[PDB]
């Protein structure tokens, strides 16, 4: 299937209407207790996401900074995944270099973004084992995770249907359903989810 | 260019491609930031310790037999998931767990903790506050396999090409304040070196620059060091240790007066450092 989004709030819509998925990935604003130029969750709120209807058997991504290394693990446990990697996005200059100056950590600078990788129920007809748990990027976008993430999880798992939540308009993918609140409008092209999201709305 | 896809076709990790990543070469362009780090190498060298070390089946001995208080400790416990996996005591992370690092640690101090790749990223983590440490950093040891292209745990999605290495901080300790204690953000929170041999157990000598960088308490404690380890301004306690010189009277006294547990600084140093 060709992209397919929907401009939303997470914490507010019925996910249930759009069935079930091989990989779920979230990239969520997390109150990691700092002032930020964007506006975060809770942890309350993101407890509270309804990630467990979204799956049954397959894996979850889940982009983690700051104090979320910890409480993302404990959302990873209460969604009812179990953590079986870790992938880190190392980022590099338009030279292949890490940039090792500035003040960018509390105690140490920050060279990678971490993603905790779960696995949930018993998945069928996945690929262990083809890429690496590190990922070699530049800074593109105004996204904080790196595009490579895609091809690895299609690798990975490949033609089955997968969701993401917090996503941008950039971040649209074949195979993918983008949910995040400052996409297009909304555009739906599988008949099952069309279907069940004029019953809903 | 996505060099994702350009392993699984070649087998050459991504990391391979990252380039300057030597403790000699990432500066060579960069006088003032290699100044820096010189400069800060020259303090720890000028207020170092002879090297000290202790041969002790850590298992079976009272760490409260070592003092003073440690500033730092480094843990390199041998992880029995790594010999399973890949065929001196092995420590499984409930034996690890036992250990009772918060009697020798300073009230302010920091803990720097070799977890793997698995199940000690979350264990590790268990051991960090049973030890009364907050996690606050990641090292990741990141593994190039440029001399050896190609593919390489069960419940593993990915290949494993990094060890972590987790910091934690005990006490109250205040970057802008405290800058008597720490010197913040002069070193990334990476080390990338190429893959050792298999049975290789050495961990990467950057982690000691990394944490001697950080923090300006001279009383460190290297757990799990070896012969190959040793090193000034360090303690070195591990059961392979060909001979003993640690007495702690004599370490102690090192560090009290007229001696400070601290090394201070310059003025040229503090002029150069990254600061607030």
């Amino acid at each position: 299937f060709p992209p397919q989004w929907i401009c939303c709030d997470i914490r507010y819509l019925d996910v249930s209407i759009l069935g079930k998925f091989a990989v779920v990935m979230a990239d969520p604003p997390w109150d990691i207790h700092m002032e930020l130029p964007y506006g975060t969750l809770t942890d309350d709120e993101m407890r509270r996401l309804n990630i467990p209807v979204l799956q049954d058997d397959g894996f979850l991504f889940l982009w983690v900074t700051g104090r979320a290394m910890e409480l993302g693990r404990e959302c990873l446990n209460l969604w009812g995944y179990e953590r079986v990697d870790e992938i880190i996005w190392v980022k590099t200059n338009q030279l292949q270099r890490i940039i090792r100056t500035g003040r960018t950590g509390h105690w140490l600078n920050h060279g990678k973004e971490h993603c905790l990788v779960g696995v949930k129920g018993n998945p069928q007809g996945f690929n262990q084992g083809l890429d690496c748990d590190v990922i070699v990027a530049e800074v593109r976008s105004t996204s904080h995770k790196p595009d490579e993430i895609y091809g690895m999880i299609e690798r990975l798992s490949p033609g089955t249907r997968k969701i993401e939540l917090f996503g941008r308009p950039h971040n649209v993918q074949p195979n993918w359903i983008t949910l995040g609140n400052q996409l297009d409008g909304i555009h739906l092209l599988d008949p099952d989810v069309v279907a069940r999201f004029k019953q809903r709305y | 260019n996505d060099y994702c896809q350009h392993f699984v076709d070649t087998g050459h990790r991504p990391q391979n491609f990252i380039r300057d990543v030597g403790l000699a070469d990432r500066f060579e362009e960069y006088p003032k930031l290699r100044e820096l780090i010189r400069l800060k190498d020259e303090l720890i060298a000028k207020s170092n310790t002879p090297p000290m070390y202790l041969q002790a089946d850590i298992e079976a001995f009272d760490i409260r037999e070592l003092t003073p208080k440690f500033d730092v400790i480094l843990l390199e416990p041998p992880l029995e998931e790594y010999y399973r996996e890949t065929g001196e005591k092995c420590w499984t992370w409930d034996d690890i767990m036992k250990l009772e690092i918060d009697e020798i640690a300073a009230p302010r101090s920091f803990i720097f903790l070799w977890c793997g790749s698995g199940e000690g990223l979350d264990l590790g983590r268990v051991c960090l506050r049973k030890w009364g440490y907050r996690r606050c950093e990641d090292i990741c040891w990141i593994k190039t396999n440029k001399n050896n292209p190609g593919k390489t745990d069960p419940k593993a999605v990915f290949q494993r090409t990094k060890e972590h290495c987790l910091m934690g901080i005990k006490g109250t300790v205040k970057c802008s304040t405290d800058g008597d204690f720490i010197h913040a953000n002069v070193d990334i929170d990476l080390i990338i070196t190429e893959e050792p041999e298999i049975g290789n157990i050495e961990k990467p000598v950057e982690i000691f620059h990394i944490i001697e960088h950080f923090c300006l308490g001279r009383r460190r404690l290297h757990l799990f060091g070896r012969d190959s380890t040793i090193r000034p301004g360090w303690l070195t306690v591990g059961p392979t240790l060909t001979n003993s010189n640690y007495n702690a009277e004599t370490y102690a006294s090192y560090f009290s007066a007229p001696n400070s547990y601290l090394t201070g600084c310059t003025e040229e140093i503090e002029r150069l450092r990254p600061k607030s």
